[PDB]
């Protein structure tokens, strides 16, 4: 795109450039969002979970699964863009500027047809660009999200899901809650073993297997 | 035209087959057509909970127009879903919004064959209202008067009153159409009408067994969504999980797998590894609790009722009073049951009721009412079960709560429901509720009456607990409990096995030091005989293992007399089981 | 015998500042 580069970060372009961390495990959660994204209608997974259990990582693990071809043919060669709502609000001082930016984004999604959207902090879609008389981004997306003509991943914490998304009961319907559970200690050691090379290369250190068994156990 | 650049022509979408078949809901499609032909209150606003098919009624109205199944006064009308987003978009200048809405309304009056549909009619308040500009609500309010604007609306029941109702002007013009949540039998007919859409998108086959299961299991195991979609959610995601496997038959069992992934409630058909695991569940709980066989069986009768699809679905999956003496495994069984069902005993929703002895700490269980601080996050009981409906909920020390809390939890055992602070009912029908009591231990001394009396510490202690129970609780609270289990005192032979269960925690922490902890049979006999109280059980044993093993080992490790890579063998010097067992002392010798 | 009257604190906040849409 060019409309969607300035309001989104392409995670599949980031996953080809090795700019996303490896997502070890979480494969039942990536399989789960590939089911919800493969649905006919309401094909919109919201990743709910406690803060830091890897909700943003599941999508980044999904974006790595796309570029390594480990997705179905439904999700094959999808360009996953993380919709920056803050960029989409920014500089919308005139009436309808926010709304026409979101319509130009949604028009670019429909013409390409290969765009998964990741609205990280999906609770910020409620009231997104809702100034004086300014139809928020939630009311614009709710026709698109209900009929399956927009494939959007949300990610919200469990507190922010009951505080902001469950208080708009029409919007929580359009999204399927994919519970991203907190890893076990054994699952977290696997995460640390697969993240080992990223933190060894960054800190110019070597991380013993004892240190990551301790880091998951002691934390 | 003017209406295509803002609205979506639903009638043209129904000609091209792009709208889903809206079967059923016919009595309310034709009721919308009744309201459009009225004298006043001729604007049908479809009110209903989100998901019951309010948009589908007008999508079913568009399909009725293109089939010629409408009256001649609504024949060949063009439904337009006027979205406010396309109407605000653009408008980077003045009046842009009022003239783009005047050109919409002029085009409705010019052709005269437009039935306007304003989905989310509550969002009409504050659309295009720019600085020195009037919103879309103020522009149309008038048009409604002239009756030059028959609109169809669609709000929720909350947002109908929250807005459309209030406006008194709208009241005499808008007519709330109840769009009811369909029944299970209506939803099956919706899913049968929607087979060919979801069987063609996923190129699967959806059996009649699956759609009956989709509408039945969605009504039963969800309390946050609504019949139409809640069940289309199961059909569509199962066809989506199935089309990942062929890269073609969605069955009863494939629906319950999707409901299992989504609610977290195991409703799916038991695998062979898990079927025998529930057969040996009492044997698997006995790996973590010693003795207490009547209590391990009764929580085994409850879990196996649930996985045999056989519990009363108007009542929690298990309801228990664990009662008896302090320290014999009431909380340990609740943690072991949560460790069985979830692999981790921190998955136990442990609501420790001793900190609820105030009258008004019930607001911690269900949440604050709205408008009072902490309403938005309120409920440490209700929100943890709203997220995990299949849960073991431990109400530890239930007798130390206030009486008004039991009346709150009385609806729980009756209906399986609990109204929280907001007012939403939280489904407790899949929970194992465990109300741990400590009654029958405030006088426990081998409880005897007067003299000359000639099996008193259970068969009798049990009826003392049940007597203290019913004089403390309401009788309608205890009749709802499935099993009231008075626990046994731990026998001396159970304390010997409780030594193995407690040394294994100490030995496991020495494995982190690469040390082993071997105890002789005389060492475990001495811990058991000095750790046996016939009135408390296993916490005097814990304290004995701390004082005699752990506090001595904590010195020996810090002295580095024993260290890493060294098996600490624990033998006893002096004494041989036949003495009093308090002249003898442990000795700690490292070997390798 | 005694009753404690608690005190249900209400959530009360100042009115929201709004952000404006410009019409030139
Ligand atoms: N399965 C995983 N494999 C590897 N790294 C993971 C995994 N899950 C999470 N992480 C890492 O954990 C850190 C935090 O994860 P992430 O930011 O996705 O959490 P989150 O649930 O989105 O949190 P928040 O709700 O606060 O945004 C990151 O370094 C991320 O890469
Ligand atoms: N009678 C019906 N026949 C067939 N499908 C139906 C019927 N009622 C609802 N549906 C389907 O259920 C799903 C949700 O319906 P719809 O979007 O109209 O609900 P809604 O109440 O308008 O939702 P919201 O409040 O979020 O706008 C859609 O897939 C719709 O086609
Ligand atoms: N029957 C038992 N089987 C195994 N371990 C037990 C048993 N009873 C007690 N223990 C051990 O003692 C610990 C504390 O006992 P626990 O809290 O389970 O007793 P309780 O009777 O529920 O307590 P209380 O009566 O004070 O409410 C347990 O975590 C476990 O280590
Ligand atoms: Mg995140
Ligand atoms: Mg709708
Ligand atoms: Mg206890």
């Amino acid at each position: 795109s060019l409309v969607l580069d300035q309001f989104g970060r392409n995670l599949t372009a980031a996953a080809m450039e090795g700019k996303l961390d490896p997502v070890i495990g979480r494969e039942k959660e990536i399989e789960r969002v590939m089911q919800v994204l493969s649905r006919r209608t309401k094909n919109n997974p919201v990743l709910i979970g406690e803060p830091g259990v890897g909700k943003t990582a599941v999508v980044e693990g999904l974006a790595q699964a796309i570029v390594h071809g480990e997705v179905p043919e439904t999700l094959k060669d999808k360009q996953l863009y993380t919709l920056d709502l803050g960029s989409l609000v920014a500089g919308s001082r005139y009436r309808g500027d926010f709304e026409e930016r979101l319509k130009k984004v949604l028009k670019e999604i429909n013409t390409r047809g290969d765009i998964i959207l990741f609205i990280d902090a999906l609770h910020t879609l409620v009231g997104a660009g809702a100034a004086e008389g300014a139809i928020d981004a939630a009311s614009i997306l709710k026709p698109k999200l209900a009929r399956g003509e927009l494939q959007t991943i949300g990610a919200t914490t469990l507190d922010e899901y009951r505080k902001y998304i469950e208080k708009d009961a029409a919007l929580e319907r359009r999204f399927q809650p994919v519970q991203v559970g907190e890893p076990t200690v054994e699952h977290t050691i696997e995460i640390l073993k697969g993240l080992r090379d990223r933190y060894e290369a960054h800190h110019r250190v070597s991380i013993t297997d004892a240190a990551m068994v301790a880091a998951a156990t002691l934390a | 035209l003017v209406l295509d650049q803002f609205g979506r022509n639903l009638t043209a979408a129904a000609m091209e087959g792009k709208l889903d078949p809206v079967i059923g809901r016919e009595k309310e499609i034709e009721r919308v057509m009744q309201v459009l032909s009225r004298r006043t209150k001729n604007n049908p606003v479809l009110i209903g909970e989100p998901g019951v098919g309010k948009t589908a009624v007008v999508e079913g109205l568009a399909q009725a127009i293109v089939h010629g199944e409408v009256p001649e006064t609504l024949k060949d009308k063009q439904l337009y879903t006027l979205d406010l987003g396309s109407l605000v978009a653009g408008s980077r200048y003045r009046g842009d919004f009022e003239e783009r809405l005047k050109k919409v309304l002029k085009e409705i009056n010019t052709r005269g064959d437009i039935i306007l549909f304003i989905d989310a009619l509550h969002t009409l308040v504050g659309a295009g209202a720019a600085e020195g500009a009037i919103d879309a609500a103020s522009i149309l309010k008038p048009k409604l008067a002239r009756g030059e604007l028959q609109t169809i609306g669609a709000t929720t029941l909350d947002e109908y009153r929250k807005y459309i109702e209030k406006d008194a002007a709208l009241e005499r013009r808008f007519q709330p159409v109840q769009v009811g949540e369909p029944t299970v039998e209506h939803t099956i007919e919706i899913l049968k009408g929607l087979r060919d859409r979801y069987e063609a998108h996923h190129r699967v086959s959806i059996t009649d067994a699956a759609m009956v299961a989709a509408a039945t299991l969605a009504d039963r195991y969800i309390n946050d969504r609504f019949l139409p979609d809640k069940a289309i959610d199961l059909i569509d995601e199962a066809g989506a999980r199935m089309r990942i496997r062929r890269m073609a038959e969605v069955d009863d069992e494939q629906i319950a797998e999707v409901l299992g992934n989504w609610t977290g409630i195991p409703v799916f058909k038991l695998t062979e590894a898990e079927t025998t695991r529930l057969l040996r569940m009492e044997e698997e709980l006995h790996k973590r609790i010693i003795g207490q066989e009547d209590a391990v069986k009764a929580v085994s009768k409850a879990i196996r009722r649930t996985r045999a699809g056989l519990k009363d679905p108007k009542r929690p999956s298990g309801s228990f009073i664990f009662a008896g003496p302090s320290g014999v495994g009431k909380t340990e069984l609740s943690k072991a049951l949560a460790n069985f069902l979830f692999g981790d005993d921190d998955a136990l929703i442990q609501i420790d009721m001793g900190e609820f002895h105030d009258r008004f700490t019930a607001s911690r269980l269900f949440g604050a009412p709205p408008g009072y601080v902490g309403y938005e996050e309120g409920g440490q009981l209700t929100e943890k079960v709203r997220r995990k409906p299949f849960s073991v909920v431990l109400f530890d020390a239930i007798e130390k709560a206030h009486q008004e809390i039991y009346n709150s939890l009385l609806q729980v055992l009756e209906d399986g429901r609990l109204t929280d602070g907001q007012g939403r009912t939280v489904d407790f029908k899949n929970t194992v509720l465990i109300f741990t009591s400590n009654l029958g231990t405030s006088d426990i001394s081998k409880p005897v009456g007067l003299g000359f009396s000639k099996e008193n510490d259970y068969e009798r202690m049990k009826q003392k607990v049940n007597d203290e129970l019913k004089k403390h609780f309401r009788p309608e609270f205890l009749n709802r409990i499935d099993d009231i289990i008075v626990f046994h005192q731990l026998t001396r032979e159970e304390i010997i096995r409780m030594v193995d269960l407690m040394i294994s925690r100490v030995a496991g922490q020495l494995k982190s030091k690469d040390m082993a902890l071997v105890l002789t049979d005389a060492a475990k006999a001495l811990l058991a005989k000095r750790g046996f109280d016939p009135v408390l059980g296993a916490r005097p044993l814990r304290r004995t293992i701390q004082r005699e093993i752990e506090d001595q080992l904590s010195e020996k490790i810090l002295f580095e007399e024993v260290g890493p890579g060294q098996v600490v063998t624990v033998d006893v010097d002096n004494w041989d089981g036949e003495g009093p067992g308090e002249d003898a002392v442990f000795t700690f010798t490292g070997t390798r | 015998m005694k009753v404690l009257i608690l005190a249900c604190l209400v959530a009360l906040a100042l009115a929201r500042e709004l952000e404006e849409l410009n019409v030139p």
